[PDB]
């Protein structure tokens, strides 16, 4: 979290937390009520947002929809529709944790090695979460859309 | 072949040199070729050595690394 | 590291569901009390060389462990006991910002008890010294954070024994 | 056991180092406020 | 180095013999007599 | 409220505020020239 | 002593001790009965020393007995009178060993900051040992005063 | 490091000779002063932690540019570092006083000292005055202890002056 | 590695004076332009690898450098040239937030000319490479902060030539 | 490492007492045996590669452990055997010159029993090796110091077996 | 020297000269007139010791002289006494040093890699220095043969 | 680290004799089967990535292991799951080319049974995976070569269970 990354660097230099560095925690405990007002919006609108951005994704890459591609059939959409449902859970976990670190412990550190063995073109799911970024920012205010978009843009650069 | 060592080394210089406090009582895996030297370094600092077990030895072989 | 932030993350992640009302009920009690736990760590960080004086003079001093034959007699071991008691304060306050005693598992109570057996310091004197730092911190930070102080020294008191 | 010291017993060359320190104790305090970290106070005072 | 003040142990004089801290102090001896006069 | 981020961006710069301007200025000695200074002060009466 | 200086030297260079220190070992071991003229005349004259230096300290610097000081209470002054004979014990370890190895590892390594953990300041306790030297060297005979004088002299340098 | 005995060894080893009459009388000249060497080295370390404190207060009262914000002895970050960097010059002067020559000073303290201080901005100038305030003094505690003083007990101190400071003439 | 906070105070430390009114006028522009600095820093870290992809496509590909003989022919050296081109985006964003170019003097321009003349790297191809991403970042973060980011690139490109 | 000059000092300060005359009457014997101990450390080191040559030829040469099948035949480990045997003779010399077997407890007999029984090194040959080493050096330095060597050679093999 | 070894241990611990390390220098310089008389005896009779150790080497081990050995020849005998000239001349250097370390950095550190290259049996030189030990104690008086015989007996175990 | 040539030789050296004619046939049968074994291992080394997707696709995918609550749920544990499976294939081709069960003791079976118990990974899906991995590599290299490959995979599950 915001606490943990600010602990393990101040621990690594073998000091306390210096009082210029405590104020990243002192700020975010006031805005923790903001993020739980943000995370309740994205979870309830998730089952709305999953059934068009996947269909928005398939326009610019249709050969994975085609036979030969890795998403052929309704049973070969739950490999892909739940994966974008899997990724927005890590986005909302990145909202509540404050920084990007629950995705580093869960969702990024083997994606090159995973989808190589799964046969999935990995440049599509970066475009798939690029489709996630454009429509989730519309559902919130622009102050929320700038902050929640920054967790999306790490997951853009995850698969790129 | 390697020895599964369970040893504990008191640092016994750390209040002069005023360094960070790391914690000993380690369980490591020291290979065969330097343990007439690596055990000696544990013996220089007063380190107690609890158990030494060779992990994958086949003891008393003549060839075979 | 496993925060109380990351405790309710990793519990809800292995369930696979989302941050529902049962998840965020711990979150709203976290952030309301998070302002008070950062105020305790400020006053600790200014008195960090002072709580080790007020605790050792409360419990450890004027005793037979200070007399020869005791372990804390020579000034080398007197120096390397205040080193090993300053570190027990600082990692306790890491759990004060964390809300989770998991930090004490990984860095403090991993292999400490076998080192104290192989060095031969009395274990119950440490628990007598860790309990000394319970009340002198709460005399500074107030008893409301003293209940928040009430866990992690007792995690040392139960974990080292 | 504290008494305020007289200037005539102290010495004018001895106190001209003394009085500039009193500005210097707050000049580094004003430096540390805009620096956002009290490290420069807490490192130039240990053993003074 | 000195500049102790008015105690027992800087001047060697006690609470009685309660002037002989002002044998060598020139200025406060003037404040003794002007308060006395 | 409880803004996640703070400050008004402002209209411009911070680009070229780097070069400071001051009259250092110069070096009237003031220290170990005191003996010399006393002679010079002493000389002024003439 | 001289023998633990030589074995801990000769271990890491993996050598036997050569004749340059074996002559140095044997030269110390012929001087035991010379050093034992000094060690008992400190021993039975301990309580004559221990308050002749303790009165010498507070007539030189009375702030540890002044109210608000350090030994203003009797339970601190009973501690501080004990520490003189503790320091007279470990100095006599050094004159017997003829070296620094007992006087290091008992009462000298780390005392500069662990008096600061207590209330007692450093350089007044330097004055306590320096008045304890002349309280002992006046009792000692003059031709063996110069032998035991550097062992008292090391404690002044290492504490200040 | 390299004693006056061992400097006379490789003064004689490289030419492949034994110890002649000149070797037996120059080495006896070192040994007749060896009682005066060691007892001077005791009383130099009598108040050596005080001897740096009396010197630097006599330095900075003499050169007050180095206290007011100028050259680097300004904060206690500099000043307590200055007292440590002074204390090496006192401590290594004890070794070469016992060792006879200055070859301990040659390859422990002198090499790189023109290049360490230039990389920090530490002046070499008052460092020479800082050894010049000790070498004359060091002689006070040798004189007040009753040991004679002159030929040596400066043999070491101005070798820290004539080789550290840059040549003008 | 000294910043705009340190360079102002050390300008008043060796003078011995307090904070004079010209320096707070410098310090006011450093503190009020923080949300420009944060918004510039969070977007360059948002696509760090997109910028250096478009940078080498602007000026480096299909030259003689990529053809054999050139100093980007093997896939070792193409990863090397693109790591070093990332380093001038990391350290530029480091000197962006501190406000002083003295980080690049200590960290990156210490042995840069020693390296590139020892491997025979073309320096004149690098001074257009960092000049290429000067356009790309200023189109990404805006004309305000890209003017601000353009100084530290030009300070690198002055030290490069 | 505790020394015989220092273990009697270590016997006193644990009790916190001054040096008893019975401890002095211990110590005055150990000072007066100084020349008898230091000369044996010279003449052991004068032929310390020669004692281990004759000690291995007493009870290990030409036997069934030297023949193939036994674990000292390969010459890989027979050179690691006489080097292991040479460290016993050198640590016996420090054990005599100190005058206490505490040196063997802290850096010879720490984990030596377990590391031989892991390898399948025969302890009964090693006790037969090092006892034959004692009868060479007691005839080499004389029987006045040979009973002084007999305390420390038989401190090793009684502790090893 | 002893003074070299006493400085370099007190310097390596970042310390002044110890009271336990000052008396060994006090033991050094009062034994300075004694130790330089011993080396004058070896240099003053240096022709005798080289002649009568060669007569007690070559009878004691005659396979290095009989032809096909290493030191066979009218010159190769005379350069073998050149080799025994050097390990008399260094023993005079170690005696005036106190420590034996001017033989360690000159004459004993790389012998096992050079007589292996020269074809000389290294153990046959160790019969030679042991032979010249027996002449030198016969040359000297009673007490100093414990001094000067030790500097030979360092070198016996350091060759073989 | 013991080859079948060397395990003939090390068996011939505890006896201390020369090469018996019975031991000659124990390596001429090795030299008979060797040209199969080089030709087998190259067909494994070409399709080493084609093996590991197939064994995961037979037992591991769409199961209880890839649940929200499960072992291989996150993509770091899925990253290690192909990484811990790749070493079972890679060491077996050393074992098949050596013709020994020796080499998978020193690198695989040091502590691997208790290592899986300490982390919270079940052994039951692993032995369902490597036995599924044995069948896909059997038909890939031919059942004559796969009979040599099949015995070492059963040497894996004997140590792992
Ligand atoms: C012009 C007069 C004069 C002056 C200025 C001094 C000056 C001094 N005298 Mg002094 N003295 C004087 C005359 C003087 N003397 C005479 C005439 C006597 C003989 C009685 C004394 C006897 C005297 C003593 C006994 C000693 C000094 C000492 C001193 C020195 C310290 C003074 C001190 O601490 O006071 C101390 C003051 C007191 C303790 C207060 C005592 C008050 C008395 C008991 C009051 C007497 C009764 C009074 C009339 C009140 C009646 C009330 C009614 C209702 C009953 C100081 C230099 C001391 C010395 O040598 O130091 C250098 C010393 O030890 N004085
Ligand atoms: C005594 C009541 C007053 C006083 C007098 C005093 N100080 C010194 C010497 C020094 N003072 C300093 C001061 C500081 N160093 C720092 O880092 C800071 C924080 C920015 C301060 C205020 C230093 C370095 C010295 C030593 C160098 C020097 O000589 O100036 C003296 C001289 C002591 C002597 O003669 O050796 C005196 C008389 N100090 C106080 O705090 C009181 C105001
Ligand atoms: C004080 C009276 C003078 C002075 C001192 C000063 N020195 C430093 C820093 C260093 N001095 C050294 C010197 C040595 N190191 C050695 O190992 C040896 C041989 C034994 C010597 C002589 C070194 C290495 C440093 C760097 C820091 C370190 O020790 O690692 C400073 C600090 C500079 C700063 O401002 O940070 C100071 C102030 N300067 C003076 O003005 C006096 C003349
Ligand atoms: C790439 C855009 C350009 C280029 C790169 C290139 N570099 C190397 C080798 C090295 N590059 C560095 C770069 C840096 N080192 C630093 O310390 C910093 C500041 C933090 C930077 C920016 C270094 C040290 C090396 C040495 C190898 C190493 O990193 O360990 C190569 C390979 C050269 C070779 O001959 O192997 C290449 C190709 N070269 C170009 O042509 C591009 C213009
Ligand atoms: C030789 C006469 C006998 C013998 C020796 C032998 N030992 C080993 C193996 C090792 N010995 C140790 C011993 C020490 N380590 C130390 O640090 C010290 C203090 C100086 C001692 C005494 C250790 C730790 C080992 C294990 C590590 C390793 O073997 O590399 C061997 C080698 C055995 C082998 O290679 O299989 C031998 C031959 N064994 C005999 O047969 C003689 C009775
Ligand atoms: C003599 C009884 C034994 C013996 C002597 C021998 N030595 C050599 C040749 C050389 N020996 C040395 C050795 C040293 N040189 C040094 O400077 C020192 C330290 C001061 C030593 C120990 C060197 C360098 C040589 C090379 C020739 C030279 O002296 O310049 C020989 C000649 C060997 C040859 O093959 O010609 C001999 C015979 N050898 C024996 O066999 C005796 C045991
Ligand atoms: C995948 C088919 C199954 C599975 C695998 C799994 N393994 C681990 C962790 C480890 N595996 C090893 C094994 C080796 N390491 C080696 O270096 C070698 C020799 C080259 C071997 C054989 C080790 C040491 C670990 C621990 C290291 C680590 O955990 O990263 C994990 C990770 C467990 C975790 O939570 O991190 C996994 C998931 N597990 C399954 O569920 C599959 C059936
Ligand atoms: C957040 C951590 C996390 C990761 C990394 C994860 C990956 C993951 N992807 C899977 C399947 C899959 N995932 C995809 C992916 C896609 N389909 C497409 O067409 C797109 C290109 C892309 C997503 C938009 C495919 C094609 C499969 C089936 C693979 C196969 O059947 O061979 C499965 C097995 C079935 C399942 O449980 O969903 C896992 C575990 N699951 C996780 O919980
Ligand atoms: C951050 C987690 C952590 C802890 C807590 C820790 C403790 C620790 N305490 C130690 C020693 C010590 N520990 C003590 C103990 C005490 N002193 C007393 O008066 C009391 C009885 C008691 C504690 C309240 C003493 C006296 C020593 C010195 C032992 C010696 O010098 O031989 C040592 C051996 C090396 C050293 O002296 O530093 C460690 C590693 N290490 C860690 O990494
Ligand atoms: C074995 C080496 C060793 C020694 C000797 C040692 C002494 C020691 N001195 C102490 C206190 C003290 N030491 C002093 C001493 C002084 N104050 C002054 O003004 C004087 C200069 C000096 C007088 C001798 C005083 C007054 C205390 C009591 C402070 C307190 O405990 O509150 C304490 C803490 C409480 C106690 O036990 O009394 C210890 C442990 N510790 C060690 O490890």
């Amino acid at each position: 979290s915001i606490v943990t990354k600010s602990i393990v660097n101040a621990d690594a230099e073998a000091r306390y937390l210096s009082p210029g560095e405590l104020d990243r925690i002192k700020s975010f405990v006031t805005s923790g009520e903001r993020r739980v007002r943000i995370a309740e919006t994205m979870t309830g609108a998730r089952e709305r947002i999953i059934k068009e951005a996947g269909n928005q994704l398939f326009q610019k890459r249709p050969d994975v929809v085609s036979p030969g591609g890795n998403a052929y059939g309704e049973e070969m959409t739950a490999t892909c529709l739940r994966d974008l449902d899997y990724y927005l859970r890590l986005i909302t976990y990145g909202i509540v944790a404050g920084d990007v670190t629950p995705i580093e412990e869960i969702g990024v550190v083997g994606v090159r090695e995973m989808y190589k063995s799964l046969g999935t073109p990995i440049e599509a799911v970066a475009e798939g979460v690029r489709a996630m970024k454009s429509v989730a920012t519309s559902l919130l205010s622009g102050e929320d859309a700038a902050e929640a978009g920054a967790y999306f843009d790490y997951l853009i650069g995850a698969m790129s | 072949r390697s020895f599964k060592v369970t040893a504990c080394v008191p640092s016994q210089t750390r209040i002069r040199t005023q360094r960070e406090l790391q914690n000993t009582y380690f369980t490591k895996l020291v290979p065969y070729d330097n343990w007439f030297r690596e055990q000696q370094r544990i013996m220089k600092m007063g380190g107690k050595i609890v158990k030494v077990e060779l992990a994958t030895g086949k003891p008393g072989t003549n060839t075979g690394l | 590291m496993q925060d109380a932030i990351t405790s309710v993350i990793n519990s809800s992640d292995v369930q696979g569901k989302y941050l529902d009302a049962s998840a965020i009920q711990k979150l709203k009690a976290y952030f309301a009390t998070g302002e008070l736990r950062v105020r305790a760590a400020t006053t600790i960080s200014a008195n960090a060389a002072n709580i080790v004086k007020e605790a050792v003079a409360k419990s450890l001093l004027y005793s037979d462990i200070t007399r020869p034959g005791g372990n804390m007699y020579t000034t080398r071991r007197y120096a390397a006991c205040i080193r090993d008691l300053d570190y027990y304060l600082r990692y306790a306050t890491y759990a004060m910002l964390a809300g989770d005693p998991s930090i004490l598992d990984e860095r403090v109570l991993n292999g400490l008890k076998e080192t104290y057996n192989s060095l031969g310091v009395p274990i119950g004197a440490t628990v007598q010294a860790i309990q000394a730092m319970k009340e002198v911190t709460a005399g500074l930070v107030g008893a409301d954070a003293g209940k928040e102080m009430g866990i992690y020294f007792d995690y040392i008191c139960s974990g080292l024994s | 056991g504290f008494r305020p010291i007289n200037v005539s017993r102290y010495g004018p060359g001895n106190m001209t180092k003394s009085l500039r320190d009193l500005s210097w104790f707050l000049r580094y305090t004003t430096y540390a406020i805009v620096a956002g970290d009290p490290n420069i106070i807490a490192v130039n005072v240990r053993g003074l | 180095s000195y500049l102790g003040g008015r105690d027992q142990e800087s001047t060697g004089f006690a609470w009685w013999s309660g002037n002989a801290r002002l044998i060598n102090l020139s200025g406060k001896l003037l404040g003794a007599h002007v308060a006395h006069a | 409220n409880g803004g996640m981020s703070k400050t008004p961006e402002g209209m411009t710069f911070a680009t070229d505020y780097l070069l400071p301007k001051s009259t250092a200025n110069r070096r009237r000695p003031g220290p170990n020239m005191n003996m010399f200074r006393d002679m010079a002060r002493q000389m002024s009466s003439k | 002593t001289v023998v633990s200086q030589v074995i801990l030297k000769a271990d890491d260079e993996l050598r036997y001790p050569t004749t340059g220190e074996l002559k140095n070992i044997s030269d110390f071991l012929k001087t035991g009965e010379q050093r034992l003229r000094i060690v008992d005349t400190l021993t039975e004259n301990e309580k004559k020393i221990v308050d002749r230096a303790s009165a010498q300290l507070w007539k030189k610097r009375p702030d540890f007995i002044a109210p608000g000081g350090n030994a203003a209470g009797q339970r601190e002054r009973s501690l501080c009178l004990r520490d003189y004979g503790w320091y007279l014990r470990v100095i006599t370890y050094g004159i017997l060993s003829g070296d620094k190895d007992p006087i290091e590892s008992i009462g000298l390594i780390g005392v500069k900051e662990m008096y600061n953990s207590l209330g007692v300041p450093m350089p007044g306790m330097v004055e306590a040992i320096r008045c304890l030297k002349e309280a002992s060297l006046a009792l000692l005979d003059d031709e063996d005063a110069k032998e035991a004088a550097p062992y008292f002299d090391f404690i002044i340098q290492a504490m200040s | 490091m390299r004693d006056a005995v061992t400097s006379l060894i490789k003064n004689y080893d490289i030419t492949g000779r034994y110890l002649d009459r000149d070797a037996i009388d120059s080495l006896k000249s070192y040994f007749v002063t060896g009682t005066a060497r060691v007892q001077a080295a005791a009383t130099i370390t009598a108040n050596a932690a005080e001897l740096v404190k009396q010197a630097a207060s006599q330095l900075f009262g003499d050169l007050p540019e180095l206290i007011r914000p100028g050259g680097n002895a300004y904060t206690t970050r500099r000043y307590a570092a200055c007292l440590r960097d002074m204390d090496y010059y006192l401590r290594y002067a004890t070794y070469a006083l016992v060792a006879g020559d200055t070859d301990v000073l040659d390859e422990r303290v002198l090499q790189g000292l023109r290049e360490t201080y230039n990389s920090l901005g530490v002046p070499i100038g008052p460092t020479v005055v800082g050894i010049g305030i000790l070498k004359d003094l060091a002689t006070e505690k040798v004189q007040a202890a009753g040991i004679e003083v002159g030929a040596y007990l400066e043999q070491p101190f101005d070798h820290l002056i004539s080789e550290l400071s840059e040549t003008d003439v």
